[PDB]
RNA sequence: UGAUAUGAUGCCCUGACGAGUAGGCAGGCGUGGAGGUCAGUGACGAAGCCUAGACCGUAAGGUCGGGUCGAACGGCCUCUA
RNA sequence: GCUUUUAGUGGGCCAUUUUUGGUAAGCAGAACUGGCGAUGCGGGAUGAACCGAACGUAGAGUUAAGGUGCCGGAAUACACG
């Protein structure tokens, strides 16, 4: 009959990283997190204990504790048409500081600067963020450049 | 004599009859809805009868009234038929069928006193 | 056709006249329609609505409440209204003075604002006094200290307290109540 | 109270205010919009005058059709459809053109047909088909001062300081296309061209981007 | 007499009839489940700066 | 009560855009255009008709 | 696919910072409009450089009329096309007044005799044959001899009635 | 809500929308009996029945004429099965 | 945004794409979506599921998919083979 234990189907996403077997280095330990912290759940083979259940591989979520080898992460998980909360208890090997807020923390205080210096010498500012916009008309030169002119080409083999 | 109103559309004229009323006796023409599972008349397969609507609704400009343009009101007797006396373009008297012959000829009378239209004059009338 | 993205033909979900077939109650909604309509303070819509309200949405307002509510720190002189029924409470001992608009005083309570030489106003005196309603603190009661609303939210680990006719032990605290038998909600 | 002519010649020379206000912004769009077009015309002679090659701005702004009736639709693109307002068969709207709607309009090709208008058809889409939305209610236009009243904030208190809106993608774009309710054309009157309409235009059918020959067809649904 | 065994099918037209609710944010959080030396520690704490306050408007 | 088309309508037309009487009037929608001769580079014509 | 126009299309890739003025190629295009002409631009294009529609630009695009729209010309076809089961190199040749006018019959001939639509061909060559007897086909040569005559026998009139009350004649 | 005229659940302006089994709710039609009222109808003809005659209602149904008939019966506000 | 309470249902089937068993099946079993079931209307002669299009009562216009020798509304139309 069918099998869904714990670990089940999760083959290839707790194997180690080719040539990355062995040890985690020790920077891994090294890192410090604080209560609500955003960090990303991607489980270490290697380490069996304090272990992420596969459904969270990938997810990321807030920091609601800090404890001795370990951090509580809450995680808003959808189960019918609904989300619920979630909280794991997670060892420090599993977890990693997230990058998602990065450029957002860049922008603010870059967008602080800006508006200082555009107050400081006056208003004109522009600071929220604006789609790819279409391109502006151009002059190109044939000088050095005269168009080479292309057909298509006939059936062949080669094998 | 009525007073005036937009051109009366009647907009559904037939009369709405049971399905398959034509077809047996027991069956009525008094419309009744079908509630079949598959039945073509309720799924409304091209060819069939029509069944009413909201949408056949008249106007209410010129709904109640009569080709006449008067709004027809049951009268037992005079004090019924009095109560016309200040709308005569608005609604005419139809006298009740129960109505005594002799009693409607005081009726009549007094509606002509008052011009108060009627509108079945020739019941009952000894002729 | 249309892909239409909302419900149509959906009733806006508020009360619009009481449900109420009272003459008295239907004479002060006149009064306030339109007063709500003519004045632009936002005082007259509220009460407007609120008289719509079922018995369940108009808890009553204890006589204490009351008078907890003129001990805010600049409220003291306001005048207090209630729509709805103004009960009384005995263990308060010290009553102050003020102004009450209500629809509905019980004997004990009117007694008891009476006797520290308040005023029990029906609410259309309260709009004569005060078409803006200039003045004017408004008061609620406690909606969800309703018996019912104890047995609203059951299941296991809610701590919600089960629809039950008698009680005591053995009613329904064995199985799944406890560690020992069974497993505990 | 007087009241009579009174307060009637207050209002009436204020009215005769704002329509002057109005001819000068509309003899100036006008300029503005003519002296536009020669300096494109002149930029494309000059290039090949000095052996070169002009290329054009790509257009900031489209139009779309939707081509396809209500059923049998997938939901991604359902929802788009949504999102840029076209929920029943032949009507349309505006979009501006950049990154994060070029996007959108990938998504739902199928279902649509759009291009770049011109001002032609812009001019004789609002003063024919044009609505303004007004507590919903979608109110027809007919009147300056509907606009003024509810676009006035932003500049815009005549249907041409819409229309100038519109076209040049102005600053306040957003809320000038937002209220216009999506227009609602008949079927083309010269008919499709095409035998079948769920092909894309390229491939002989009517979908997707046909570029300046969204306005033979629109003028022909208008 | 066997029959259907499973399916998803529409089960999702029937979550987005009345949902997919977003989580439904709080500020100031629970504390369920925190670490119990830390909590006890906090209560003192606050405890404490509660009664500072109160002697700001002594 | 009944919505008028300023296409067809001049009494809207005028209405609304009081520019629509001296566009008409200055004739304005046949406007001739300056008539310069600046003629292609022989590269751009070169490579026209080439293969 | 329709009436044909032939235009120059020219395209490049997007100017980069260490590469502005990339190469700048030409096609010659036959389609019924300019939307279909810069698409199979693209559609050649990436059959031959690396690029596409989204990492290029259509720098320009040019109809190019016939240079004596009323001279009778002999045309040399090259073609490549799709079979059922396999691909294939043509040469046919073709008699008419305009490179446009040719690719249309062209087009109608792949499809009437090898049964290829308009996507299954590529035009690889279309050429002016400038001497004749560098004409090869003889459905070509054939007109090409001198003080040609021919009559035009068993000719049909069209009927505008009906009926007719003479019984016709063929004679021309 | 402004009287001195007649519906405030009313009256007036405006916009959008209309598929439907199982099923929910709403507003209405019709019947036997009950309280109230119209000092209701009737032996100068109640009720009933007949009638490719008439009229009102989207409809359930309502109203009239004519024929037959012979002792009782109906409108409205409410109650009830 | 939030709360309460309650019906029916808990045999399903089909189409494109992914796809398992089977020589295969108008066979048996999963995935995502769209459908039929509950749904008429135009087209595919005919047909649950295809194409087009989703329905209040109507007037005028224009179209879709599909058609225009005659049955049958609409070129015994034009053009190259
Ligand atoms: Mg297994
Ligand atoms: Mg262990
Ligand atoms: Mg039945
Ligand atoms: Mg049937
Ligand atoms: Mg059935
Ligand atoms: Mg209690
Ligand atoms: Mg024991
Ligand atoms: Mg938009
Ligand atoms: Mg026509
Ligand atoms: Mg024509
Ligand atoms: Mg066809
Ligand atoms: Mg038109
Ligand atoms: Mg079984
Ligand atoms: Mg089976
Ligand atoms: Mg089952
Ligand atoms: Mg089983
Ligand atoms: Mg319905
Ligand atoms: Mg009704
Ligand atoms: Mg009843
Ligand atoms: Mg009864
Ligand atoms: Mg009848
Ligand atoms: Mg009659
Ligand atoms: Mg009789
Ligand atoms: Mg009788
Ligand atoms: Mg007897
Ligand atoms: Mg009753
Ligand atoms: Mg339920
Ligand atoms: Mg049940
Ligand atoms: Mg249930
Ligand atoms: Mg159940
Ligand atoms: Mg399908
Ligand atoms: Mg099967
Ligand atoms: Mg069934
Ligand atoms: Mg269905
Ligand atoms: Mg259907
Ligand atoms: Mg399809
Ligand atoms: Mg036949
Ligand atoms: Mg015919």
């Amino acid at each position: 009959g069918k099998s869904h234990g714990y670990r089940s189907r999760t083959r290839y996403m707790f194997q180690r990283d080719f040539r990355k077997h062995g040890a985690v280095h020790l920077s891994t330990y090294l890192k410090v997190y604080k209560v609500g912290d955003i960090v990303d759940i991607k489980a270490n083979g290697s380490i069996q204990k304090g272990m992420p259940h596969k459904f969270y591989q990938g997810k990321t979520g807030v920091v609601y504790n800090v404890t001795k080898s370990s951090v509580g992460v809450i995680i808003n998980k959808m189960v019918g048409n609904r989300y619920l909360e979630k909280r794991l208890n997670l060892r420090v090997e599993h977890i990693k500081h997230s990058k998602c807020r990065q450029e957002f923390l860049e922008r603010v205080k870059a967008n602080a600067a800006k508006r200082a210096e555009a107050k400081a010498q006056g208003v004109a500012v522009q600071l929220k963020r604006q789609p790819a916009q279409p391109r502006e008309s151009r002059i190109v030169s044939t000088e050095g450049n005269v168009p080479q002119t292309l057909a298509p080409v006939p059936y062949e083999t080669f094998i | 004599a009525s007073l005036p109103h937009p051109k009366i559309v009647k907009k559904h004229t037939k009369k709405f009859k049971r399905h398959h009323s034509d077809r047996y006796h027991r069956v009525a023409e008094n419309w009744r809805k079908q509630k079949g599972i598959d039945s073509v008349v309720r799924r409304r397969f091209r060819g069939n009868i029509s069944q009413p609507k909201i949408g056949y609704g008249s106007n209410k400009k010129t709904k109640f009234l009569s080709p006449s343009g008067h709004k027809t009101f049951l009268v037992a007797n005079v004090k019924d038929l009095e109560t016309l006396t200040m709308h005569t373009k608005t609604y005419a008297a139809e006298i009740a069928h129960n109505i005594s012959a002799k009693n409607r000829v005081v009726i009549l009378a007094r509606a002509k006193a008052l011009g108060i239209k009627v509108t079945n004059p020739k019941g009952r009338l000894a002729l | 056709g249309i892909d239409h993205t909302s419900k149509q033909h959906k009733r806006s979900g508020h009360r619009t006249a009481p449900k109420s077939d009272n003459v008295y109650l239907k004479l002060l909604v006149k009064l306030y329609t339109f007063l709500a309509r003519r004045t632009d303070a936002p005082f007259n819509k509220v009460v407007l609505k609120a008289l719509f309200l079922s018995k369940i949405n108009r808890p009553p307002v204890s006589v204490s409440r009351i008078a907890r509510a003129l001990k805010q720190e600049g409220a003291a002189n306001k005048t207090v209204v209630v729509v709805g029924t103004v009960t009384d409470d005995a263990r308060i001992f010290e009553f102050p003075k003020t102004t009450v608009a209500a629809l509905r005083f019980t004997a004990g309570a009117r007694a008891k604002i009476v006797k520290a030489g308040g005023e029990c106003i029906t609410l259309d005196q309260l709009a004569v006094r005060a078409p803006k309603g200039q003045n004017t603190l408004i008061l609620r009661g406690p909606r969800n200290s309703r018996e019912a609303v104890r047995h609203f939210g059951m299941g296991p680990h809610k701590g919600k307290a089960p629809r039950i006719l008698s009680t005591g032990r053995k009613f329904e605290r064995a199985r799944g109540r406890r560690r020992s038998k069974g497993f505990k909600v | 109270a007087e009241q009579v002519a009174a307060e009637r010649a207050a209002r009436k020379a204020a009215n005769k205010e704002k329509r002057a206000i109005i001819l000068e912004r509309n003899a100036a769009y006008q300029k503005e919009y003519e002296t536009a077009e020669r300096n494109i015309i002149q930029a494309k002679r000059d290039a090949k005058a000095a052996g070169s090659y002009y290329v054009e701005a790509q257009h900031k702004l489209v139009f779309v059709v939707r081509i396809k009736g209500i059923n049998k639709i997938p939901p991604k693109p359902r929802k788009v459809l949504q999102l840029l307002r076209l929920t029943r068969i032949n009507s349309g709207t505006f979009v501006k053109v950049t990154k994060a709607t070029l996007e959108l309009l990938k998504l739902i090709e199928p279902y649509v047909a759009y291009g770049y208008p011109s001002y032609s058809t812009i001019r004789q889409l609002v003063y024919k088909r044009g609505f303004g939305k007004i507590n919903k209610q979608r109110v027809p236009l007919s009147d300056n001062a509907i606009i003024e009243a509810n676009l006035g904030k932003y500049g815009i208190l005549s249907i041409d300081d819409l229309i100038h809106e519109i076209i040049t993608v102005g600053p306040h774009f957003k809320q000038a296309n937002n209220f216009l309710w999506p227009f609602k054309l008949s079927n083309p009157s010269g008919g499709w061209g095409v035998p079948r309409k769920f092909k894309h235009f390229i491939q002989g059918g009517s979908f997707g981007n046909r570029e300046e020959f969204i306005n033979k067809l629109v003028k022909s649904m208008n | 007499a066997k029959s259907k065994n499973h399916t998803a099918h529409n089960q999702t037209r029937k979550a987005h009839r009345n949902g997919i609710k977003k989580p439904k944010t709080y500020k100031y959080p629970s504390l369920k489940g925190v670490d119990p030396k830390f909590r006890r520690n906090h209560k003192h704490a606050l405890h404490g700066t509660a009664k500072a306050l109160a002697a700001a408007k002594k | 009560v009944l919505k008028k088309n300023p296409l067809k309508n001049k009494q809207v037309l005028l209405r609304l855009n009081p520019y629509a009487k001296v566009f008409a009037a200055e004739k304005l929608g046949s406007k001739k255009a300056e008539k310069t001769g600046t003629k292609p580079a022989a590269v751009f014509t070169e490579t026209l008709k080439h293969d | 696919m329709a009436h044909f126009k032939e235009y120059q299309v020219i395209g490049r890739r997007l100017p980069t910072e260490s590469v502005p003025e990339p190469k700048l190629f030409r096609m010659r295009i036959f389609a019924s409009n300019e939307v279909i002409a810069k698409s199979r631009y693209w559609y050649f294009l990436q059959k031959l450089h690396k690029v596409k529609k989204a990492s290029g630009e259509i720098v320009s695009i040019n109809q190019i009329n016939e240079a004596h729209p009323t001279k009778v010309k002999n045309f040399g076809v090259w073609v490549r096309y799709d079979s059922r089961s396999g691909t294939h190199n043509m040469y046919k040749e073709i008699r008419d007044v305009s490179r446009v006018a040719a690719v249309e019959t062209l087009y109608q001939d792949m499809a009437a005799r090898h049964r290829a639509r308009f996507r299954s061909i590529h035009i690889l060559k279309v050429a002016e044959i400038e001497k004749t007897a560098d004409v090869k086909r003889q459905y070509v040569k054939q007109f090409l001899t001198k003080d040609l005559k021919f009559p035009l026998p068993h000719r049909v009139q069209k009927s505008t009635k009906t009926f007719s009350y003479k019984r016709p004649s063929t004679f021309y």
